[PDB]
């Protein structure tokens, strides 16, 4: 009988429940971008210095965008005109995609 | 060549694309008797290979001939520097 | 050197759930005030 | 940019309801093919409320720009809904997408 | 600048709880009828 | 060359680049004529072929000319430093 | 050149732009009579393709004269060092 | 130069710049005039161009003149180490 | 950065409801425009209540800054909302959409 | 060889594919005979292996002849520079 | 591309439904089979409504392309339904999963 | 120079930043005169356009110094090595 | 050597693969005799052990003979360049 | 120098750094006055600027006297090799 | 890092409801400026319940670290809630967002 | 060495894997022995070692005998070039 | 890879739920232990229902193949079930998760 | 020095760091006194800055000393090599 | 050693790995007594810590012995290409 | 040293280390003694604090003795590739 | 890694609930301090039901491990529990979040 409560509710709450798992899952995005540039970079003249700067941010409301801010890193996930490519965001990208889908049904189902 | 023979190595077996292998054929055939010695009017059978070789490596660039590199959505190309390069030292070591 | 940055975003959108949302609520308030003069 | 393709556009132009006969029939107007670029086809399976389509998304390229309005394109006979267009100096480069 | 995204949108097929509702309204005023008429 | 023999490789099938290729066309044996020596008239049927291949190159990066590099749109093409660098070879060893 | 044969090549049917083309092509025609010998007053018929080569470089570099790279929203272009370097080979291979 | 012909090829058609173009000509003839020999009073005509093509390179450079690379929310430039790089080359071959 | 573009800048400045007379007309205020420069047009699908509509999200760079208050710019012939500011030491940046 | 040892090595059990690798063993042994002095007209025995280890090198490369990397949905390979490069050192060696 | 896998292309035709007898019986077209290169096996936990089940989401690539129509395939004793085809110049990529 | 000159070049038209241009502008000026010949007491007026450019170089420098690079969130530059590289061979090359 | 050693090694204990290991060891064989002494009729034994230590590389190189690197959504493999590099010096220093 | 022309430069208008810029100073009259020759007892006023540019050098740096780069929080620095680095051309030009 | 811009910190402590009353008047303390960097400005677009406000999230940092309690700063003439503060060894950087 | 020794560094407590140390450890003293000179019957005590700690890269190699590189799913590793190389240095240095 | 470690499979067999006895009593089968390579052990936070448990997410690789059916491991004296099982040429990685 | 003035210098008002300032600037004191000529029993005065200079990057490198680079959710810090590498070649030119 | 100083370094208080470290100890042992001079049957005490900082090392290295890299989930490793690489030149030089 | 001195520079407060800083300190002073001339018998004075140095360095260091660089958690160290390298220029040229 | 800090273990051992007394009171064992490394200290604004807290979400690490069972972990003087723990071969990494 009281229904519209829990209407009420879902109208007011469910817009923090979407930030905080896309924040969650961009946090996870750069952990696991961060260990996996190691996992491929390994012929052998790491620095790191990619590492120390895949950062995210939240550039919108309900929109986090990642960004690896070294400047050769594409060269690294495309390869070049001397440089096979040693892809590292991408095989995220076919991570996080699964987690936020299926965290976002979690929260309806 | 035979265009056939090429046909055969590439497993194409349909007839869509002769016309663009006949000139491949007729491209690699030139080039290969423009790197023999300046009286040699035939190449040498000991050599007719190396057309059905760079024909099929020309196959397989078509698109892509003055590109090192082609991506798109992840399909990607990269390019040897050039189609000859292996036979020109079989070419010279063969005239001395 | 160039600024070859690479860039991978996460976003969604409510506002069409939102509204699906207030539909059903003032449906649920037609119930309610039929249901008080009964 | 490798300018092979031959793409048709159109601009189908939205006609107004007639509520005298129940009709809004659009009409198509439709252009002189033009040299592009394009993707490799995708077939997706798209999954709308009667069931699975073949879908498909996908960008065309074209040098300089067309001085006409668009609004579909017809290519590799497959027909597409311009969806976003992207006007660079020498260039015009159009997000399209298959209807059905 | 190459972007990945990964887009989610969010749906409620309310239409079927609208004509629920409706029908559970205009139920009742029969009743409402039944008894003052 | 004719236009036709390079059309036919390019796999093209209608009329709607004449205007273009004719100019690539004509480019290209203008610059072999330069590579050849001073008293060399006309380009040897011998080297023909390379007017083709470069047209071709060419026509893939119309629209690239000057660049080594050209991403449009997740579309992405790099090019080889030179078009005739690996003929610039046979011509020296033939003349010299 | 006239404009009209840097017009065709490039597929420019409009006239939006005949204003920069044509100092594009006073430019080029000026940077090669200074690369001659400072006896040569006129451009040799042989190299007048150059002229059109490089204007069609320079129309594509229309914004990035000076810049190694230009990139936004995934449009990018990385260019060669040098309009001319391919035929300052030839108009001193032509003059020596 | 006279600024017209700068501001044709850069595609400008209003005055709002010309504070800024007529001090960036200024600078491309005094800096070229300094690299000529101490003899030597006035570029000559046959350098002319080279005035008007560094007078765009700094154009485009506006804001970048100490600056090897440049980002500003998702627009990238890269630059060119040296604006007169190329004219050396026929600066020094002319006189010497 | 090449400041070619030139942007005109506005301020819609809002008027106080009229309950009288049931209005509340804005105005505009106008300046000079501005050498700028921009990203290259999109023309997006962006699907409203109503339906369709070609959206444009870009952003615009100017050298230094301007003294004057602003809320719209007029660029290309299309007209925006400016939706963030970004006040670098010697620079400008502008976010902005297009109004409908 | 024999197609048969080539085919248990790269472990096949049918014949769907018979007719490319014939193609690709008679190209390897004309290659490898091309490598020979003149005066030899047969591989010897001695050097049988390596038609057949060349012959799987290729079996891999299919599709692939010219290109140094090449990316399909997420699988990608990476190619040698040159099939033969190890047993030029046996070769060379075995006749100097 | 190392083509090693054999597949067996299928269409299963989608009959019509027949009311007098309440069924609406398939058929099923099958080929020869096709040298293909295939990812390695997945078994994959999925969770349906009804519980556990062990899913192969993967992708298979042919050289060239085949001329005739195909819904599913059959390899390594699974079959697959395809879910997208992509059509390269000289070769063809489909996504496929395991049904069940 | 004047002050004013540079402020035009850099299109800067208010006055809130004359307090540092005029410190940038005498730091210009005492280093091209440490540069010159030990005798040389006055900067030659060939070379007064150097203190412009540099300053210029330093204006937009300002706040980066020492730095080789500075970034942050989306706004990022990179900086030259020495602002008088350009012009040590100027000099160099006049007084030599 | 045995299969059965190999086998061991490798810690393979069924079948499923003893046709490929057959023809991986007498290739491994036959290259290594090819190392040797034109004279030497027979592998020393002092040597034997080489045969299955190759054999052991090939039969995890299986899939990736002329490929340098080899990779899929999780799996991948880099291969040193040459398999008897180790021994080609060891071979060397007993016979000098 | 004076404290104040520092101070102009990196644009401070207020007290609250004055005895950290008061020891930067210091120390650059301190170093520059060990780089010159033995028999100087006084930096010469030619060279006075070089004692504020550096002292601006390293009120940027002040925080990361040793290091390479530097990031906190999205900020990212990178930094000089040598401060005096540019000036030792010139002290040593000037004393030999 | 260039510690050019001053800071002024503020602690705004909170008073206890006085129901006599119906105040709880807060006390600011407001400490002297302290040199510290801090991003460039930013005047975001933030979309409350009862509309647009130009927000700014941003990051300063302080050498060294401060003796005394604070909760808000004020520089820039923009007053920033504190809403993170990371404790380096040598360094403090704290993340403010603007009030309103 | 005996198998026990080994057994002990690795950590191992069971026999589950007797059968591969068995024959890395047989193979390690193959190499050794092949790489002593001619006259020497036995690895000399002094050396027993090296059959050791190779025996335990290799075991760790397990796997990956040919490859630079191993990705398994989030699991990877990079090898040393050559397992006995650190010793060639004590074997030349002792015998010679 | 280092095989270092040793794991136990084991498969637990379904049985048929008895009501006659309100049982479905399953049974274990159990097999002799094999050489493995493991990730380190987590002991993360898991938020159940009931409250939290030290759960643990995990992959598990072994050379070659094994030819008999498999559903749990019991390794580090943890026991898992699997839930992806992947196949390469030359080694099987399995993703397991502890049960509770 | 007086701890005092690398006190100043560092901005470091309070005390709570006294213990480790006193021991970094007697070790780089010692160092300094390590680097002179064997004679000189105390540091010259023209060489006291080097002490505190280094003291300050030392200070900076608290935590870091054995390191190259040190990363952390954000933070980083790459140092250079050596930390009296500038002051090497100044004490070498002092005394000689 | 003993193993206890080996153990008290590494702060190893537990029992748990003596198994271990005695046999890392005695590995490290004989090969520092393989790198002295042949006469030398005894290490000299001189050098008796050599032992414990490379016993260090390789408890360290447990797990990559032959491995240059090794990665995991949340955790990664790079090694040093030699253990005794800082040692072999003071061995040496205490010799020579 | 004492270990106090070392205790102080790293700022511990406490007994919790005392056993490893120990070790630490003892092999320094080992490994420095070693470095010097066979006939010194112990560290001058003079180089006193290198043994404090060192004793810092490999304090950090602790538990990455072998290791280019440790990642854990997030957290990431990369290591100097000599401890002792600044020393050896100082050592070297004290004694010689 | 620098050990340099140093942490106090603790476990907080949960009573079974006493319906003669309404109490369930917890007793703590906690244990000798260790030296660890430890992240610098966050201070996030975290936003529960009743408002704002200074949470701090942490990483902690320790050479070896330890015998003995933990919960909790004090350090800095700010009480964690613990929220992961990961086991390496030489190395315990411990994921602590402050509570409150």
């Amino acid at each position: 009988d009281a229904l519209l409560n829990q209407f009420h509710d879902m109208k007011t709450n469910i817009d923090d429940d979407v930030d905080d798992i896309l924040q969650e899952n961009a946090k996870e995005y750069v952990v696991r971008a961060k260990l996996k540039a190691r996992e491929v970079m390994n012929k052998g003249y790491w620095t790191g210095n990619l590492s120390r700067n895949i950062r995210y941010k939240k550039t919108g409301d309900l929109q986090y965008t990642i960004t690896s801010h070294a400047a050769y890193s594409g060269f690294l996930e495309f390869g070049t005109r001397y440089m096979e490519a040693e892809p590292f965001m991408w095989p995220v990208y076919e991570v996080i995609r699964k987690s936020t889908v299926e965290e976002l049904k979690a929260l309806f189902e | 060549t035979t265009l056939a023979d090429v046909k055969k190595r590439i497993g194409l077996k349909d007839e869509k694309q002769d016309e663009q292998l006949e000139e491949i054929i007729k491209s690699c055939e030139s080039q290969l008797l423009s790197m023999l010695p300046i009286e040699v009017e035939q190449i040498p059978e000991r050599f007719s290979y190396m057309i059905k070789e760079v024909a099929v490596k020309r196959y397989n660039r078509i698109g892509a001939e003055g590109m090192t590199s082609e991506a798109v959505d992840g399909r990607s190309n990269a390019y040897e520097l050039n189609d000859f390069k292996e036979y020109e030292a079989i070419i010279d070591n063969y005239f001395n | 050197m160039t600024e070859y940055k690479i860039k991978a975003t996460i976003e969604a959108s409510v506002a069409k759930f939102k509204r699906q949302i207030d539909s059903a609520v003032k449906s649920v308030q037609r119930f309610k005030r039929v249901a008080d003069q009964t | 940019m490798r300018y092979e393709d031959r793409v048709i556009f159109q601009l189908e132009q939205v006609a107004t309801y007639n509520p005298k006969t129940s009709k809004k029939e659009n009409t198509l107007i439709t252009y002189d093919a033009i040299p592009c670029n394009i993707n490799p086809i995708s077939r997706a399976r798209k999954q709308l409320e009667f069931g699975d389509v073949k879908n498909d998304v996908s960008v065309l390229r074209i040098k300089e720009s067309i001085s006409y309005p668009v609004s579909h394109v017809l290519v590799n006979g497959i027909r597409y809904k311009i969806v976003d267009t992207r006007i660079y100096r020498h260039e015009t480069s159009y997000y399209i997408e298959e209807v059905n």
